[PDB]
């Protein structure tokens, strides 16, 4: 995501000159295509037939619709592509282990070491430890949301 | 002779307080500072309540 | 029946059930005078 | 390092303060209540604003808190 | 206490550390926090018997005076 | 007729963006207009509103520039009551809750033992204890200022 | 154990990044800091409180200094009102090519910033055009700097010491200090603005330089002295004369009825030089109130304990309160934001509704710029300020060195102020705000026909006997012959009327309907960010959940589940609630004002009017309309020059945001985590020797809602911030 | 001779706090 932003500082500062996008940081033909296309020789030969390309939103240019307005199409990806992505690549990591983090230390957590002696809810505890808080996983829960909502 | 009557509480320690009656019981066991027990119906961040008291309080009417 | 009386109540759904079956009929009277717009005395 | 003030007349337990964490407890047993009973901390230095120490513990007006200030990799927990 | 739920008994700790010596309650006599027995120490709290609490201006750069109590 | 703001009746604005604002609902025609539902977005309601046109009129409330009900009682001419004349019930028709509020309450020592004897309600109300609420201040709203308060009780 | 920094063991020895929060953060807390006498604080203080005197100082010396290098005043001169008012030069080396296509701006050569901070009038104004008559301020304010930091350096030192009584005596730091603080202050201000202005005004190169053959005023020193003044009212500077020119300058002085001529658009000069000249002596009359030795003038003390009246045949009797307001300083930060509160806000419109120099009324980006600015403080004074106001409860109020008096009483009976400042708002909760919602159905459901918008009847008596004469309603004064404004029908109302109503004029504004929908909800505001504060810091004297917080403190971070039934806590973070209610309460009245106002400037007066009395109305064409020209500055092509909160305000519009992590989410989860891997990074070899200095915790929970705060505003103060110019410079 | 004043950027951006976070680096160990 650190990125997006650049291309802020660079688009506003930063003159297309030089930076992250599609004629940019490009990435010239590209990105493939992946496969996708491949779901597009696919038909044809390798697993015999079938009939046209298993769905047309992969392939190559093979293309219909119909209603006058469009249906579905060769939809192709690249920078745009494997940007965006990797939030959600990213975000389902820092979304799981809140979670993780919260879902194995959560009866014994490393650091009020003997939960189970306040429930699956408990607030915190100690204003004690200096800030002791959020530690139950029903609170690891209670923002264990946020995110998805987020994500 | 007030026993547990409609009796106050008075002191700059307590909850409730100036709500009145009630003194329940009363010891007679001297030392401490806590002969007056007393149990409303009325309550604060417990559930049993009840707590005990003494000394520079009942400042009150029947 | 009684008496006030009392009488008897129910539980958890009457502060609510007043909502409805009875509080409605504001919207007969708000349509019986169509809007309101202000005051008509009789 | 334990604050601030937290005050008296429970003891026994069996229905309050048994729950420290970090220790801090003793029990003298000096003269007032009914049978014998006076306390807060033959310690603090173990503890840690473990602050259960009155959920366990009544007897009117504040009755435990924390204020660290200094606060200590003793009681801050922070041990690694 | 964990030694609580299997029925199980008399857990001893210590200190320990460089280089050794104290550092507990169990046994250092084993005073089992509860209990109360022997001669256990003063420590034990403010001339206010709490409710008495206010504005505590017996303070303006107390030195000597209270560091504390 | 006070501060601008005229009474409708010049028509300039309201009354045409008005036959404006509602007349393209009008243009319905868009449809087919006889009988439907499934359409009637031309002929009626119009009733309600056109049919009611120079109708609403009528009483002014002086509607101004835009040509819509500034809705003004302050105390002057006519007006002291567009909010008055039905301003003061809402006053009447709450604080009598009050009542019912009060004595509902008021009850909930007597007879005893008290609380969720406030969540089963003793179907609390119908009449006096509510049918008080019709007739409580001047006559006796000074149920206030003596024996009830102070406050005098037990 | 980490012996270092320093002020007291406590956090000290402290062994977790806190120190460095807990030195930085409570770093002038001093007044309880174990390393201060009587005086040592008192004594701090003074230094410190000039010091910064110094970088205000030094504020402007430069900024000053700064422009006339940068920027074209000199310039300027030739021709006075576009504009792109020119702040700075921008030396930032990231910038692409386009710094052309960037900001080569007004008179630039370089990427210059756009200048709003209005004083390019006020310095306009007082008298220069001449930058080679500039250079100087700047020398000045360092006249003023260095100078001044001997009060620093020195009166920092016992011999030249200070006391602590000569601090605390009332009479005289105090009485004798209005009568020179201010009084003489204007004087040659109020002469300045009197005999150096005037001259150019007329024409001349006045300077400093022939700084007595010129006497302006033909009749030399005269009549001032005698007893006969108005040969100076004589012949105001007169009805077209090109401003500060040649033609209709006409000669005279301290004048004081005319007011504008559409021209200046803007309070025309020395015609202020009568009012710096007489606010003085309201002072030097409750100025020589009091003292300083001489036997004659003011105590205070039977001011109360006799004067406690208007009061007593029962009621309060104040026996002194006093040895509190004089001990207990916070009161000196009790009402010196307090009060220098208020003024904030009758600075807040003054300063616009009449201006005061080199045109701003329609400039329409001072307003915009210079305005809300002079709000937010009236919100970062005000605010803030009854905090310094639990204080003395819990830290300097003694409840028996007062509890005769007011005070004490004002608390027996307080758990009232709290619920009638409530009743205040929960009602300025339902309406302003039900009503207002239909309001907003209907307008959706064709129906606007019917519709709830009650126009205001009330603030409507005002702004026509205070003069406006805008349509209907035949009462007297205003009647442009009426005996309020007669008996006095000359003195001061003729002029404050030639003006009134027509908009370029802003004066007394054009008044809409839901005018008070907004009105009325800035009085819901707050009536509702008091109550906050008047608690946060009144009963937060103890409570009763805690009864004893008074030891406890201002600052405790929350509690802990304590009896389940305690959580945040700190009267401080009472003040926290109160600082977001109050920006909830700016939050709104700058909406109005932007709407409003940027109605006018492009004539397009429905702007409001046709909407607001239904909020889409503000989302839609308030809020949806007339950006992306800011955030089209940006817009996948190029920059140009509206190119910055296109950034900035997505700044705001992040920086804001996250001020979200810390708030949402709490205390003990960032430990625990950052255990578990303060920890990884100790193993992993390669990167092993490697111990750090002290040892990685999480954040108090105060802080935890600090930075909260200051990321928040700071994101807050941002982006309204950018947008309120952006916006204007595209459209006006 | 001239062009500049630079000078002062690269110090109140790149060196000055360069030498902020370096010598109250500390405040701590300063
Ligand atoms: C508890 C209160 C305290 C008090 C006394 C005030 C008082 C005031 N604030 Mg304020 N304020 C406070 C807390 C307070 N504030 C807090 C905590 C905040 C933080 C949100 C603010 C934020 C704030 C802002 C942003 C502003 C103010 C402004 C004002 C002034 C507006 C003028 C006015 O009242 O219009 C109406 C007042 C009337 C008296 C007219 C109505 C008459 C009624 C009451 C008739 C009934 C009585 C009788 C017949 C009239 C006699 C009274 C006479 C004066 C007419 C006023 C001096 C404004 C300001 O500073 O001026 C530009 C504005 O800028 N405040
Ligand atoms: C502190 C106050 C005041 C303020 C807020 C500013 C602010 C600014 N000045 Mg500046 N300036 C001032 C007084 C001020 N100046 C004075 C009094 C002088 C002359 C004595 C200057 C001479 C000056 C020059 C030559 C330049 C700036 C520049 C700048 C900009 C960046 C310069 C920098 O990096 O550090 C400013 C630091 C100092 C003035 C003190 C230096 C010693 C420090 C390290 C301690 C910045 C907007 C630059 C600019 O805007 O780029 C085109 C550059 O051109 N200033
Ligand atoms: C007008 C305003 C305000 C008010 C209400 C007062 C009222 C008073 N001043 Mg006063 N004073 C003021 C402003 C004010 N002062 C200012 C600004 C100064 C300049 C420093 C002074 C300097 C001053 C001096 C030197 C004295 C007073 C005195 C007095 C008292 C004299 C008796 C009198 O004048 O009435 C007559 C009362 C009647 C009931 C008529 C019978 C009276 C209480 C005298 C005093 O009483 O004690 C200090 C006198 O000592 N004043
Ligand atoms: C944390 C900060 C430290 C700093 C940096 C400041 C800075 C400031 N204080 Mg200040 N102050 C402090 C601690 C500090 N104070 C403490 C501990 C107290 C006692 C609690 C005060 C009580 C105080 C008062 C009464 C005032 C200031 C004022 C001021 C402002 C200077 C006004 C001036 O020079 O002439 C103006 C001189 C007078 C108004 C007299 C200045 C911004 C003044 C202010 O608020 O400015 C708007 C003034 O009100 N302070
Ligand atoms: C505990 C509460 C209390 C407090 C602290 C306030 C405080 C305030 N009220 Mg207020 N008010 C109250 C009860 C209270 N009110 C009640 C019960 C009423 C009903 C009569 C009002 C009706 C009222 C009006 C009409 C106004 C205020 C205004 C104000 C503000 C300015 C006061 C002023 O300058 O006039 C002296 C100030 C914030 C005024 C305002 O908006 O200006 C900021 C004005 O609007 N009040
Ligand atoms: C975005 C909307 C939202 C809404 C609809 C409200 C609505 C309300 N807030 Mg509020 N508040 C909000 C966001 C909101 N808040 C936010 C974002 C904050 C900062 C985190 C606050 C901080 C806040 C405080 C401190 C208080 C309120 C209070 C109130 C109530 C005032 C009385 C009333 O209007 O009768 C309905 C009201 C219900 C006050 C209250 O409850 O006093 C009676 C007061 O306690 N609010
Ligand atoms: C130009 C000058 C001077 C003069 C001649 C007046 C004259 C007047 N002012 Mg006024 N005023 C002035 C300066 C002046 N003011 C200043 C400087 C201020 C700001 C402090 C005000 C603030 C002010 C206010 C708020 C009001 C007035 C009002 C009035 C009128 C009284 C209305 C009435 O009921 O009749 C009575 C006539 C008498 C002579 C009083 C009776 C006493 C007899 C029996 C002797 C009157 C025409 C009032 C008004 O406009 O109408 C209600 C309103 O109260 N003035
Ligand atoms: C999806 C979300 C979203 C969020 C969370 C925000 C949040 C915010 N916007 Mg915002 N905005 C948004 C979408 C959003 N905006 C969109 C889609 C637009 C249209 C392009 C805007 C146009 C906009 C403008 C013009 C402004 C804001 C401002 C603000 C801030 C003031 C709000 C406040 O303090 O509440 C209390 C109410 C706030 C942080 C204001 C600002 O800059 O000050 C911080 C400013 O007025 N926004
Ligand atoms: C005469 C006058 C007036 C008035 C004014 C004012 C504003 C004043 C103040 C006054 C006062 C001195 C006041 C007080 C009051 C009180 C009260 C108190 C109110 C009320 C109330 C309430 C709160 C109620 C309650 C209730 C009742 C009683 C009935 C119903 C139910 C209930 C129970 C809820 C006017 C306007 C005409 C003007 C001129 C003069
Ligand atoms: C992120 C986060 C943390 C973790 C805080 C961390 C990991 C801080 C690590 C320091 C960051 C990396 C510094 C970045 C910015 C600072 C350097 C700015 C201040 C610098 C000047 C004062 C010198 C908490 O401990 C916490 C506690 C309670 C509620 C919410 C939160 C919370 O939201
Ligand atoms: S803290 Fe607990 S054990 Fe100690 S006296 Fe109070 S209630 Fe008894
Ligand atoms: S802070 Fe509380 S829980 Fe922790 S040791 Fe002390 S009394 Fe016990
Ligand atoms: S801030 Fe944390 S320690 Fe305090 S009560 Fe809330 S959850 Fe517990």
């Amino acid at each position: 995501f650190g990125l997006y932003i650049h291309n802020d500082t660079m688009s506003a500062l930063g003159r297309p000159q030089d930076m992250f996008s599609d004629t940019a940081i490009q990435l010239q033909p590209v990105f493939a295509q992946w496969i996708q296309n491949t779901h597009a020789l696919a038909p044809g030969t390798t697993a015999p037939g079938a009939t046209a390309s298993t769905s047309l939103t992969w392939g190559g240019g093979d293309l219909v619709a119909v209603g006058n307005k469009v249906a579905l199409l060769p939809i192709p990806l690249g920078t745009a592509d494997f940007l965006v992505h990797h939030i959600h690549a990213f975000t389902i990591h820092v979304t799981v282990l809140i979670l993780l983090k919260g879902v194995l230390f959560a009866r014994s957590s490393r650091l009020i070491p003997d939960k189970a002696n306040l429930g699956f809810r408990f607030p915190c505890d100690g204003p004690g430890r200096g800030g002791t808080c959020q530690v139950s996983a029903w609170d690891h829960v209670f923002l264990g949301l946020f995110w998805m909502y987020n994500s | 002779p007030k026993r547990g009557s409609k009796v106050k509480i008075l002191r700059r320690e307590s909850y409730w307080f100036k709500n009145v009656g009630s003194v329940v019981a009363v010891d007679q066991d001297p030392k401490t500072r806590y002969p007056v027990v007393v149990r409303f119906a009325k309550v604060n961040y417990a559930n049993i309540s009840t707590n005990n008291y003494a000394l520079d309080e009942v400042e009150e009417v029947a | 029946m009684r008496d006030f009386k009392t009488y008897l109540s129910v539980a958890p759904v009457l502060s609510t059930l007043w909502f409805g079956s009875l509080a409605g009929l504001l919207i007969e009277i708000n349509r019986f005078f169509p809007d309101a717009l202000t005051f008509p005395f009789f | 390092s334990h604050s601030v003030k937290i005050y008296d007349t429970c003891i026994g337990c069996t229905q309050c303060v048994r729950a420290c964490p970090t220790d801090v407890l003793e029990m003298i047993p000096w003269g007032g209540c009914k049978a014998k009973q006076i306390a807060s901390a033959p310690r603090t230095e173990d503890c840690v604003g473990c602050k259960r120490c009155e959920s366990a513990c009544p007897t009117d007006f504040l009755s435990v808190r924390v204020y660290l200030w200094h606060e200590t990799t003793r009681s801050m927990g922070l041990a690694y | 206490t964990r030694l609580r739920s299997k029925y199980k008994i008399k857990y001893q700790f210590y200190r320990v550390f460089p280089s050794g010596e104290v550092q507990y309650l169990h046994p250092k006599d084993g005073v089992y926090p509860e209990k109360v027995n022997p001669g256990r120490q003063g420590v034990g709290l403010n001339m206010r018997s709490i409710g008495k609490n206010v504005s505590p201006i017996e303070v303006k750069f107390t030195g000597k005076q209270p560091y504390d109590l | 007729d006070i501060a601008g703001l005229t009474p409708c009746k010049e028509s300039k604005q309201f009354a045409k963006r008005e036959k404006q604002a509602l007349k393209k609902l009008q243009a319905s025609l868009k449809l087919y207009a006889d009988d439907s539902a499934p359409a009637l977005a031309i002929k009626a309601t119009m009733e309600k509103t056109k049919k009611r046109f120079d109708n609403y009129g009528k009483y002014g409330l002086l509607c101004g520039s835009d040509g819509l009900p500034h809705l003004i009682v302050s105390g002057d001419q006519r007006h002291w009551g567009e909010f008055i004349t039905p301003g003061i019930l809402f006053l009447y028709i709450a604080g009598w809750i009050g009542w019912v509020g009060r004595s509902y309450l008021i009850a909930i020592r007597d007879e005893k033992k008290p609380t969720q004897k406030e969540i089963i309600i003793d179907v609390p109300l119908a009449s006096s204890l509510l049918f008080r609420g019709f007739s409580w201040p001047v006559a006796a709203y000074r149920e206030l200022l003596n024996g009830e308060l102070v406050d005098n009780n037990f | 154990a980490l012996r270092i920094p320093r002020f007291s063991q406590g956090i000290a020895q402290d062994p977790t990044t806190r120190r460095i929060w807990f030195g930085i953060a409570t770093a002038h807390d001093f007044e309880s800091h174990d390393d201060i006498t009587e005086g040592r604080l008192y004594q701090n203080i003074f230094a410190s409180h000039f010091g910064q005197l110094a970088i205000i100082f030094l504020w402007t010396s430069g900024n000053l200094f700064h422009v006339a290098w940068q920027g074209n005043f000199e310039a300027w001169v030739q021709d006075p009102f576009h504009v792109r008012p020119i702040a700075h030069a921008i030396w930032d080396p990231h910038f692409g090519q386009p710094a052309v296509e960037a900001f080569t701006r007004g008179g630039a050569l370089g990427p210059v910033n756009n200048a709003y901070s209005g004083v390019y009038q006020w310095w306009y104004t007082i008298g220069l055009r001449t930058n080679e008559d500039l250079y100087t301020g700047a020398i000045f304010l360092l006249f003023l700097s260095a100078i001044s930091l001997l009060a620093g350096w020195l009166h920092l030192q016992p011999k030249w010491k200070p006391s602590v009584s000569w601090f605390k005596n009332a009479e005289s730091r105090l009485n004798h200090h209005l009568s020179g603080l201010f009084g003489v202050s204007s004087l040659a201000w109020a002469g300045h603005l009197v005999h150096v202005a005037i001259p150019g005004s007329r024409g001349e190169y006045v300077r400093w330089n022939n700084f007595l053959d010129v006497l302006p005023y033909p009749q030399g020193l005269g009549p001032l002295l005698t007893g006969q003044w108005n040969l100076y009212a004589q012949n105001p500077s007169s009805s077209n004369h090109l401003f500060g020119t040649t033609q209709g300058a006409g000669t005279a002085i301290l004048t004081i009825l005319g007011g504008f001529h559409p021209q200046t658009q803007s309070l025309w000069l020395t015609d202020v030089a009568h009012h710096h000249l007489a606010i003085a002596f309201l002072f030097l009359i409750g100025g020589l109130m009091y003292r300083t030795n001489f036997g004659i003038g003011h105590s205070i003390k039977y001011i109360l304990e006799a004067h406690i009246p208007p009061g007593g045949r029962l009621g309060r009797g104040h026996k002194g309160l006093y040895d509190t307001i004089n001990n207990s300083i916070h009161f000196q930060l009790g009402l010196a934001l307090a009060s220098l509160g208020v003024i904030t806000s009758l600075v807040a419109q003054h300063m616009y509704s009449l201006p005061a120099y080199a045109f701003i009324a329609q400039d329409f980006t001072t307003q915009a710029a210079l305005y809300t600015h002079h709000q937010y403080i009236a919100g970062f004074i005000m605010t803030g300020a009854f905090a310094h106001g639990p204080i003395f409860f819990i830290r300097d109020y003694n409840p028996e060195q007062n509890a005769d008096n007011v005070l004490a009483r004002m608390l027996e009976h307080k758990e009232a102020i709290i619920s009638h400042l409530s009743w205040a708002s929960l009602f300025l909760g339902f309406h302003t705000l039900g009503l207002y919602v239909h309001n907003d159905v209907m307008l959706a459901f064709g129906t606007p026909e019917k519709q709830i918008l009650i126009e205001p009847i009330f603030a409507q008596w005002i702004q026509s006997a205070h003069g406006k004469t805008t349509y209907g309603f035949d009462i007297p004064l205003s009647s442009t012959n009426g005996p309020a404004l007669n008996a006095g029908r000359n003195i001061w109302l003729p002029g404050w009327l030639n003006a009134i109503n027509e908009n370029s004029n802003s004066l007394f504004l054009t008044i809409g309907p839901g005018d008070f929908l907004v009105h009325h909800a800035i009085a819901l505001g707050l009536h509702t960010t008091t109550l906050i504060l008047v608690k946060g810091a009144l009963d937060a004297r103890g409570s009763k959940l805690m009864p004893d917080k008074k030891d406890f403190g201002y600052s405790f971070p929350c509690d802990g589940p304590g009896r389940g039934g305690t959580c945040d806590i700190s009267a401080w973070d009472d003040f926290y609630l109160a600082v977001f209610w109050m920006l909830n309460t700016i939050g709104w009245v700058t909406f109005y004002w932007h709407w409003k106002h940027i109605t006018l400037w492009r004539g397009n007066v429905s702007q409001f009017n046709e909407s607001s009395t239904y909020l889409m109305g503000w989302l839609r064409d308030y809020l949806w309309l007339n950006s992306s020209q800011l955030i089209n500055g940006i817009t996948p092509l190029v920059c140009n020059s509206l190119s910055v909160w296109a950034w900035m305000f997505l700044f705001g519009h992040l920086v804001w945001a996250t001020g979200f992590m810390f708030l949402i989410s709490w205390r003990g989860y960032w430990q625990e985590l950052i255990e578990t891997l303060a920890w990884a990074h100790e193993r992993t070899p390669l990167a092993n020797l490697i111990r750090w200095r002290d040892k990685p915790v999480a954040l108090s929970i105060v802080q935890a809602r600090l930075v909260g705060l200051v990321h928040f505003s700071v994101g807050y103060i941002f982006t309204y911030a950018a947008f309120l110019i952006a916006s204007t410079s595209g459209k006006f | 001779m001239i062009n500049l004043p630079s000078l002062f950027v690269p110090l109140v951006g790149l060196l000055f706090p360069a030498v902020a976070m370096a010598s109250l680096f500390l405040h701590v160990e300063k």
